[PDB]
């Protein structure tokens, strides 16, 4: 995406019920900070979740350590918190090369001034002034107003921790629910006229795969005829009727 | 124009307590915790003593302490010394990111020993009488406190043509200095036989007899 | 090197301007809160302006629209351009660094102080033009010469405006330099005297020339004090 938001200004979207290959980014390797939390990064294309919400924002290149489950900082206390046992993966890499220009990218900001801690997955957008004691301002920016949004500056000349990083937050949950987005599944081709194991969409067996003579009806997958002799299976790719012996 | 209301002069004893107030409005003191107190030597800048009203600074002498009660603030001063007699001011966050300072509080320190002034009246310069003007230079120093009255005596006659009475000026060693000036004409200078500056500081007067030059 | 440098004050007509330059040292004004303080000498302190770190300019009541504050973030100098000058502007102008949380002495709370100080400048706003001093070297009294407390002086008389920072004998004399403040005469003419308590044994031998400079008049008077000789 050519346009992002600040870490306090992050957006929440949701992708459900399709195919998403996540490990295809491995050999793509536009990475700096490949990391998952609490789950193995391999089998995300194998098994999958519901409530597969997604986030995206910009982070200055030094506070990347603060994205850690429970570990506080500029981000987890004041900008965006991920809880103890953050179900998800967070992978970061540089965005100086497009989401930064000369003179400083003074468009993204960060919240610093807030009384208390944040929530899991919290969008802490507000228009509130700070107070360290008991006496607030009268509107004009002074000694304890503390407009919490100080402008991030991203020049093409800064250090190594002073660069904008593209980073996403994979907001995941586990509620017993209909099954949304998973990885695309390895549809290896068929074989005919040989005793062979197979595994179709869930159900499986082992025998030969040959043609038929009889037709199906437009919602059929597999046919059993006498006492679950599941023999007449239409193939899921070519949508043509086959037989199992 | 826009200052903070204080009593201009308080007084206390060494080793005791005193409270200097700072009364403002409903936009400077009654909604902000920033009644801060400074230490201005007359002729110098102020000096940071009290700020962040209930908090105390690092390593600074504990003889000053501020407190704020609504609109009327306070400077709870405990343990006066000889080094407390300068110009005192309170500063407040005057609302809408503006600032305001005090109306002055001249702490008059009691129980200090009065010093006798070393009086020496001067004749004017030899380069002044040729230019047809003259001056009586009366200089008063080592005196405490600042209470002076001017009474000139020029050969058993009071001089009231241009009496200038001064305001006190602090020295560097917690004493006070002064400078009195009586201009006359040289056509009247040689007429008067003797000159004496009789300054009455705290009652006493000491005069010195100078005369026009013989040559 | 914590230092504030207020200077540049002088003879300014009512209806003119003057640009000060608070050379801030010990820190930078690019990341610290700043303010100006005006004060007639000995009178009440009076606040002027508040530029903040990052150039947000805030003023007082009377100076709202009149004075013009400006800085330079690498040069570290707080400027005070002054338009619409009044007769009440006879005041010493102190720049003073405002304490916030970006000031290095406050972690939590409120801040609000001035810790680093300078010397102040003498911006004189009056209709009177320049006039040089009349330095009158006061002859010593022979009674104090016999007493040992040698009292010689030089009367820096009839000059305008402030100040004269009196030094003795190309600045080599430090002890006893006690320049008395002037009284406001009826003639409108400043007059100070300068009597140092040097020993009586240096009379005639040591060349007594008080170094008097009146900077708004460009008149530095080399003037010798001489004893009673015939």
């Amino acid at each position: 995406a050519t346009r992002f938001a600040s870490v306090y200004a992050w957006n929440r979207k949701r992708i459900s019920n399709c195919v998403a290959d996540y490990s295809v980014l491995y050999n793509s390797a536009s990475f700096s900070t490949f990391k998952c939390y609490g789950v193995s990064p391999t089998k995300l294309n194998d098994l999958c979740f519901t409530n597969v919400y997604a986030d995206s924002f910009v982070i200055r290149g030094d506070e990347v350590r603060q994205i850690a489950p429970g570990q506080t900082g500029k981000i987890a206390d004041y900008n965006y918190k991920l809880p103890d046992d953050f179900t998800g993966c967070v992978i970061a890499w540089n965005s100086n090369n497009l989401d930064s220009k000369v003179g400083g990218n003074y468009n993204y900001l960060y919240r610093l001034f807030r009384k208390s801690n944040l929530k899991p997955f919290e969008r802490d957008i507000s228009t509130e002034i700070y107070q360290a004691g008991s006496t607030p301002c009268n509107g004009v920016e002074g000694f304890n107003c503390y407009f919490p949004l100080q402008s991030y500056g991203f020049q093409p000349t800064n250090g190594v921790g002073y660069q904008p990083y593209r980073v996403v937050v994979l907001s995941f949950e586990l509620l017993h629910a209909p099954a949304t987005v998973c990885g695309p599944k390895k549809s290896t081709n068929l074989v005919k006229n040989k005793c062979v194991n197979f595994n179709f969409n869930g159900l499986t067996g082992t025998g030969v795969l040959t043609e038929s003579n009889k037709k199906f009806l437009p919602f059929q997958q597999f046919g059993r005829d006498i006492a679950d002799t599941t023999d007449a299976v239409r193939d899921p790719q070519t949508l043509e009727i086959l037989d199992i012996t | 124009s826009y200052e903070l209301t204080q009593p201009a002069s308080v007084s206390g004893s060494p080793g005791q307590s005193i409270t200097i107030s700072c009364t403002g409005t409903s936009s400077d003191v009654g909604s902000y915790n920033l009644v801060s107190w400074y230490q201005q030597h007359p002729g110098k800048a102020p000096k940071l003593m009290i700020y962040e009203v209930s908090k105390r600074p690092s390593g600074v002498s504990n003889r000053f302490s501020g407190s704020k009660s609504g609109n009327t603030a306070s400077l709870t001063i405990s343990g006066l010394q000889a080094e407390d007699e300068v110009d005192y001011y309170c500063c407040s966050y005057a609302g809408s990111s503006t600032w305001v300072f005090g109306g002055g509080t001249k702490l008059t320190v009691l129980s200090q020993p009065k010093a006798a002034p070393s009086v020496t009246l001067f004749p004017p310069s030899s380069e002044e009488l040729q230019a047809n003007k003259a001056t009586l230079v009366c200089l008063i120093s080592d005196f405490y406190p600042g209470a002076v009255t001017v009474a000139w005596k020029a050969d058993s006659s009071p001089v009231k043509a241009g009496v200038e009475t001064t305001t006190p000026s602090k020295q560097s060693n917690n004493k006070y200095a002064a400078s009195s000036y009586l201009s006359l004409t040289p056509e009247q200078w040689k007429s008067h036989r003797s000159y004496s500056c009789q300054v009455t500081h705290e009652g006493s007067t000491v005069e010195k007899t100078v005369a026009p030059t013989e040559c | 090197e914590v230092q504030l440098v207020e200077s540049g004050g002088g003879l300014v007509q009512p209806g003119g301007s003057l640009r000060l330059s608070c050379a801030a040292s010990g820190f930078t004004v690019s990341s610290n809160y700043m303010s100006w303080v005006r004060q007639a000498p000995g009178k009440g302190l009076e606040w002027v302006s508040a530029i903040y770190s990052g150039d947000s300019t805030y003023y007082a009541d009377s100076v709202k629209g009149r004075f013009t504050i400006s800085r330079h973030n690498p040069k570290n100098t707080l400027y005070l351009q002054m338009n619409s000058l009044r007769a009440e502007d006879t005041a010493v102008y102190y720049c003073a660094r405002l304490v916030g949380a970006l000031t290095n002495i406050v972690v939590s709370g409120d801040g609000g102080a001035f810790d680093i100080w300078g010397q102040g400048t003498m911006v004189t706003v009056s209709s009177a033009s320049t006039k040089g001093p009349s330095v009158f070297p006061l002859a010593p009294s022979s009674k104090s010469t016999s007493g040992g407390t040698a009292a010689l002086g030089c009367l820096v008389k009839d000059y305008f405006p402030e100040p004269v920072t009196v030094s003795w004998n190309s600045g080599a004399l430090t002890s006893g330099v006690h320049t008395f403040p002037a009284v406001l005469q009826s003639s409108g003419l400043y007059s100070l005297s300068s009597v140092v308590t040097v020993p009586s044994s240096s009379l005639g031998t040591q060349t007594y020339i008080c170094n008097v400079n009146h900077k708004p008049s460009n008149t530095k008077v080399d003037k010798r004090v001489e004893p009673k000789s015939c």
